[PDB]
RNA sequence: GCUUGUGCUGUCUUCGUCCA
């Protein structure tokens, strides 16, 4: 993750109009999938995907 | 070794003690050796299957 | 000088052989109502560390001494899934554990055996011989040889595709099956235990 | 074969913290993590995990007076000695009084006995090693003045010697780094020594 | 080519690989090429022939192996990174009750100092486990009460009065390093109550 | 395990006169060693009279089964266990059985066995040097301190004795 | 007694601070406790103590 | 074997020590840095000769760090072994694979397979030795081997001996 | 740490085999080779030294620092605690021990007297100095045991071995 | 009982800014 904030975006990842900015603010949520590592060794709801 | 090499012994005789004498007969062990290792190993004895 | 030496070498070599025959000398886990001797179905858990990120990794070992059913439970264990799900799976036809075994690397083990024999004390889950009926045990294993075995090379060659806390859970129950067996298969490694 | 050995108390804590009942029972003296900070209860973490905790009576001295918030913080490690442990409960009091935390320094039952233990020797050896910790650093003085001279009494009223009635010299006192001895030639052979005392000194080797 | 003439000594003879049969005296640092004791360095003590014996530098023990797989080395310069499960200087849990600090690593054993100062070697698989201790566990206080974390330098003031930097925190014993004490590579064992924080 | 233990001994099969030595010996040395046992079994057990003379005849008996019978110490343990215990019946009738030994006195037993065998040879090594020397008359002092020396200490001592006044001859044969 | 390595490295923390000032212990009494004897030698060995 | 050398040392000082008494810290500097350190160049520095009126010359001030350089000239005793010498020995322990001596400060490790046949380990004796018909060699007892190789460490050297040869063995 | 009066010696292509130590064959390196230069840049040779002469040496050098340290006012122990270091004391009184007991000459004047028959000798004056120093020290009693102990002195053969190892065993006190 | 996460492309092209 980046050092910003993300409190500002909403469910569908996309900040809404009339919301007040600073630099670095997250305003677009955008994830990629990865391969999971050897995390299922047992992460019950904390393993990276 | 000589667990080794009974463990050989017995794959090539048919991996199956029949009894403690083959020990012996089959030239398996020596007297001595096989005076020591006879009452400590055993053979699971089933009277379903003998029933002579 | 040398005559003390070897004198009071031979007395500690005859108590270090004495606390070894006392570590070595177990049966195995006698179940209720059978004769001495017989070997358990076992059911041991752990999830690890007690982190908050650690899932807890169950194996059931039967009596035959294979390895049934390995699971892994995606969910708080200080939750109602939790115990919901381990109710589920104990209660399970194809599942008869004769005692469960929990063991772990620091304090949090404790809250996961007091959920454990909680769980099973209140739902009352008795041991299925599938008459006189009797809870599964919850104890703690001593878990000497298991964190040795999980990283034992013949363990890793043995099950290739399961992670290091399945492999301690097979430890633990291989453990509780036939302790000479487990203190064994160390080889080497069982002179640097301690004695 | 015996039967299954099933652990016990002691067994238990030792498997769970690897540490026995030995190396951790009453009396002993450990570094702990503070986590809570209370009017009349501190809550406290070991370095194996077991929660730690200190009553009122035991987080101040008899003679303070001041609320036990002010004195200590949390996330901050003092050192505490142990009042009691729970080996079930894995939970253990402690109390950070100075009569408990320094005073207890012999935790060996060492057997002291006057016929198989050299009593003297131990004494004469404690005492040497008392006087090499009361070995200290020292060094010389520098002063910048135009009649200052680094010289001893006796050098002193050697230099005055050769100047005339009237003339001064100033030169380290031996009473410390915070005194000053003036010399001054009253009279052919024949000089005064004035300690004077300094006050609000900068450093050492300042005025 | 060597020979007891003079003129013939001051030759060069380009000569075919399929014909060449390495020589090894006594007494060579020589580092084995490839087989079970790869990476195995020593100096020679019996040539018998095709085989040759040497005593180890790692193991320190009298190792076979054919003069096939070994190549004149005269340093070791073993790097043993990308092996065992153990970084250098690592706090390893050697059993139920025993820790230490890994000294030398070995490319299938350890040298580990204990917390009373006795050196033990292992295989890597008999050690425990390693202790991943938290950095809130990985504080202690000194003698002042003054507060000592990883990385910063104390000197004691009891017994011979040492001074290092502190590497490693096990309950009330400090690992330090230090440059001057080249016995164990500056790492000692002191308790905290010995030291002073500078 | 056995031909582990004797592959360091350069010959074990001893004469019948070195190994009634070797008997008494090892009796001698579990008396040294089981004092208290044998104080215990002699103020607990006064009623039965001679209770150590079966004490040292069982000792003999294993040393005899290890030495000759080349029996392990479980074999022993298991299926000759009555030569390691002796029975009476008191004047009530009462069936009493004693243990004269256990398991770790028959590893201990071997531990002798093994140990005996390089006082053996020093002394056979220190008799052959005697008869190198070749004394016109047989010395008293070396008689009297060989015949009763029972560990290698006394054996050194004594070839220490031989070698300094008998030095000339030693130079002959060969500071 | 003490050498000057073992009048410096004696500390409590150490195992071989039992026995640094012992005196009048009987030959006899040592085999009863194995451990205090070979620690002693032990710490013989390392050139801070001398057993007379 | 013991020689004269002609050694350097280049001694950084720190801008807290530009005092009067800066040589003879100097001084005593080089000499705890120098007195009993083992180089696998050079061998072991057992002393300095004429310690206390060493020349140390003028310090060069380093750029952007204010420590003063200082360049130390010196001479010194140094011993250092050769392969193919032989030396005397001291045992200081004796062990199933071989013998361990000391030739001052160096330690010299003799393997069974250079050791001739006859002078069997006999672990029974007290001490435990390699003894022979006519020689007994145990810890403390006189030896004179011959160093076949030497191993160098970062600040430590190794040694081989060797005693199968004629005169040598115990002495 | 410490660099010799030695420098330069950059790459090249060719290699000698005079580059390896070696004692028998009195190749003893760059850094111990038969010709030295001191901080004057002046010819200088290698200077061996015997068990004597290095004892005496430093036994010399350490008393004059013990006395200079303690403002101008024999036993081996004090003398060895006189050093800084605790590795430094150790290795000090290994080697002092080492001396010690293996001492050909423990008095001056008889080292003065080896070293001047050892040095100015019409025959040693084309010995090399560590063949010298080996002689000196090794305490050798036969020819033909000093040439298996020291095989360069085989080919010297123009050196009268035998009288002056009996000059050396006259001058070992007994 | 509960604890806060630790970073960034490359290569061209075009249009501009201040001098010159």
């Amino acid at each position: 993750l980046k050092h910003g904030t993300y409190e500002k975006l909403d469910e569908d990842g996309l900040i809404a109009p009339g919301v007040r900015v600073s630099g670095d603010d997250i305003i677009i949520g955008k994830t990629t999938p990865i391969p999971p590592d050897t995390e299922e060794l047992g992460q019950r709801t904390k393993y990276h995907t | 070794r000589k667990a080794a090499g009974l463990i050989q012994s017995i794959q090539r005789i048919g991996s199956n003690l029949v009894n403690r004498a083959h020990l012996i007969t089959e030239q398996l062990t020596s007297k001595t050796v096989f005076l020591n290792m006879a009452s400590f190993v055993y053979i699971v004895f089933d009277p379903d299957v003998e029933r002579n | 000088k040398e005559s003390i030496r070897r004198d009071c070498e031979r007395v500690l070599y005859f108590q270090v052989k004495n606390s070894f025959t006392k570590k070595i000398d177990q049966a195995p886990y006698q179940p209720p109502t059978y004769a001495k001797g017989t070997i358990p179905r076992v059911l041991t858990l752990s999830f690890g560390e007690g982190n908050r990120g650690d899932a807890v990794l169950g194996v059931f070992m039967d009596d035959s001494g294979d390895v049934k059913s390995q699971i892994k439970f995606d969910e708080d264990f200080q939750s109602r899934d939790f115990s919901d799900s381990l109710t589920r799976y104990i209660k399970s036809n194809n599942i008869n554990p004769d005692i469960i075994g929990i063991s772990g690397f620091n304090i949090h083990t404790k809250k996961l055996f007091d959920k454990v024999n909680e769980l099973v004390n209140e739902e009352r889950l008795t041991i299925e011989y599938d008459s006189d009926k009797h809870l599964i045990r919850v104890i703690y294993v001593n878990d000497e040889t298991a964190r040795l075995y999980q990283h034992s090379s013949k363990s890793s060659a043995e099950y290739p595709n399961r992670p290091q806390l399945a492999k301690y859970c097979i430890g633990l129950a291989k453990y509780i099956q036939s302790p000479l067996l487990e203190y064994l298969a160390l080889d080497e490694s069982m002179y640097s235990l301690h004695i | 074969r015996r039967d299954f050995h099933i652990l016990n108390e002691a067994e238990i804590f030792q498997l769970l913290t690897r540490e026995t009942v030995d190396s951790f029972r009453k009396g002993m003296v450990i570094p702990v993590y503070v986590r809570k900070v209370e009017s009349s209860y501190m809550s406290v973490s070991t370095q194996s995990l077991i929660a730690g905790n200190i009553q009122r009576q035991d987080i101040l001295e008899p003679n303070d007076r001041r609320d036990p918030r002010e004195v200590y913080s949390v996330g901050q490690t003092v050192r505490a000695c142990i009042l009691d442990v729970d080996y079930y409960n894995f939970k253990c009091q402690l109390s950070l009084l100075r009569q408990f935390t320094e005073n207890q320094v012999a935790g060996l039952n060492v057997n002291r006995n006057p016929k198989f233990w050299d009593i003297e020797s131990e004494n004469r050896d404690r005492q040497e090693e008392i006087d090499k910790q009361r070995e200290e650093s020292r060094e010389s003085r520098v002063i910048k003045h135009p009649f200052f001279h680094n010289m001893k009494s006796k050098e002193a009223e050697d230099y005055l010697a050769a100047r005339p009635v009237g003339d001064v010299v100033i030169r380290p006192s031996s009473k410390g780094s915070n005194h000053i001895t003036i010399s001054w030639k009253v009279a052919p052979q024949l000089y005064q020594h004035i300690d004077v005392l300094e006050e609000n000194k900068d450093d050492a080797n300042a005025i | 080519l060597h020979s007891d003439d003079d003129t013939i000594n001051s030759e060069t003879v380009e000569i075919p690989t399929s014909d060449l049969r390495k020589i090894f005296n006594v007494g060579d640092h020589v580092r084995v090429i490839h087989g079970k004791h790869t990476d195995d360095t020593g100096l020679i003590v019996e040539v018998n022939g095709d085989k040759v014996e040497f005593i180890s530098n790692q193991t320190k023990r009298t190792v076979i192996v054919f003069s096939n797989y070994l190549i004149k080395s005269t340093d070791s310069t073993v790097s043993i990174n990308e092996s065992g499960r153990f970084e250098l200087h690592d706090l390893v849990q050697v059993n139920s009750d025993l820790v230490g600090i890994v000294i030398r690593a070995q490319k299938d054993s350890f040298d580990v100092l204990c917390s009373d100062g006795k050196l033990l070697s292992l295989p890597p698989v008999s050690i425990y486990s390693k202790l991943n201790l938290n950095p809130n566990q990985q504080i202690a206080i000194d003698s002042n009460g003054v507060e000592v974390k990883v990385g910063d330098t104390v000197r004691e003031f009891t017994g011979e009065r040492r001074q290092g930097t502190i590497l490693h925190v096990y309950r009330n014993f400090l690992f330090l390093r230090s440059r001057e004490i080249v016995e164990n590579q500056g790492v000692f064992v002191t308790s905290s109550n010995r030291v002073k924080t500078i | 395990r056995f031909q582990a233990y004797r592959k360091s001994i350069k010959n074990y099969k001893l004469s019948d006169v070195d190994y009634s030595n070797e008997r008494d010996w090892i009796v001698e040395q579990l008396k040294l060693e089981k004092r208290d046992f044998l104080q215990h079994l002699t103020q607990a057990h006064s009623s039965v009279a001679h209770l150590e003379e079966k004490f040292e005849a069982s000792v003999k008996k294993i040393v005899d089964f290890i030495a000759i019978e080349s029996f392990e110490v479980p074999f022993i343990w298991n299926h000759r266990r009555d030569y390691a215990l002796h029975t009476y019946n008191d004047d009530s009738n009462n069936t009493i059985i004693v243990k004269l030994l256990n398991e770790d006195d028959l590893w201990r037993i071997v531990q002798l066995d093994l140990d005996y065998h390089s006082i053996h040879d020093k002394k056979a090594a220190l008799s052959s040097i005697y008869k190198q020397l070749d004394l016109d008359v047989v010395d008293p002092t070396y008689e009297e301190f060989f015949g009763s020396a029972r560990t290698l200490s006394e054996l050194q001592d004594i070839d220490d004795y031989l070698t300094f006044n008998y030095s000339s001859q030693v130079k002959n044969l060969t500071s | 007694e003490l050498t000057e390595r073992g009048k410096l490295q004696i500390e409590p923390e150490s195992p071989y601070f039992d026995f640094k000032y012992a005196k009048n212990r009987p030959i006899s009494a040592l085999t009863a406790t194995p451990d205090l004897y070979l620690r002693m030698i032990q710490a013989e060995n390392d050139g801070l103590v001398n057993i007379k | 074997m013991f020689f004269l050398k002609d050694l350097s040392l280049i001694l950084t000082l720190h801008p807290s020590y530009f005092g009067p008494q800066m040589n003879q810290y100097l001084r005593e500097k080089l000499l705890t840095d120098v007195e009993g350190t083992c180089t696998g160049q050079f061998g072991y520095i057992v002393t300095v000769l004429d310690g206390m009126n060493i020349d140390v010359g003028k310090g060069r001030i380093i750029p952007g760090s204010g420590s003063a350089e200082f360049e130390v000239k010196y001479r010194a005793v140094v011993w250092k072994p050769f392969k193919g010498e032989v030396v005397d020995a001291i045992v200081s322990n004796v062990s199933p694979i071989g013998f361990f001596a000391d030739v001052g400060p160096l330690n010299v490790f003799v393997s069974t397979r250079l050791i001739p046949d006859n002078l069997v380990y006999n672990p029974s004796n007290s001490p435990p030795a390699y003894m022979s018909n006519d020689e007994l060699i145990t810890k403390g007892s006189k030896v004179r081997l011959k160093v076949v190789g030497t191993r160098t460490d970062v600040n430590e050297i190794y040694a081989i001996g060797s005693i199968k040869e004629d005169f040598l063995g115990a002495i | 740490v410490s660099t010799s009066t030695v420098g330069a010696r950059r790459r090249r292509a060719k290699q000698q085999v005079d580059d390896e130590e070696n004692a028998t064959l009195l190749r003893l390196g760059p850094e111990f080779a038969l010709k030295q230069y001191d901080h004057d840049g002046n010819e200088h040779d290698l200077i061996a030294l015997s068990l004597s002469e290095s004892r005496l040496l430093i036994r010399e050098a350490l008393k004059a620092r013990s006395r200079a340290r303690n403002g101008g006012v024999i036993d081996d122990d004090e003398l060895a605690k006189v050093t800084s270091g605790a590795v430094a004391n150790g290795v000090v009184k290994k080697t002092l021990d080492y001396l010690n007991t293996f001492a050909r000459f423990k008095d001056e004047e008889t080292c003065t007297a080896v070293d001047q028959l050892l040095h100015n000798s019409s025959d040693c004056s084309v010995l090399h100095p560590f063949e010298i120093a080996q002689l000196s020290s090794l305490g050798c009693e036969d020819v033909d045991e000093a040439i298996t102990l020291i095989p360069s002195l085989a080919a010297k053969k123009e050196v009268n071995l035998q009288r002056i190892l009996d000059e050396l065993n006259r001058l070992e006190d007994p």
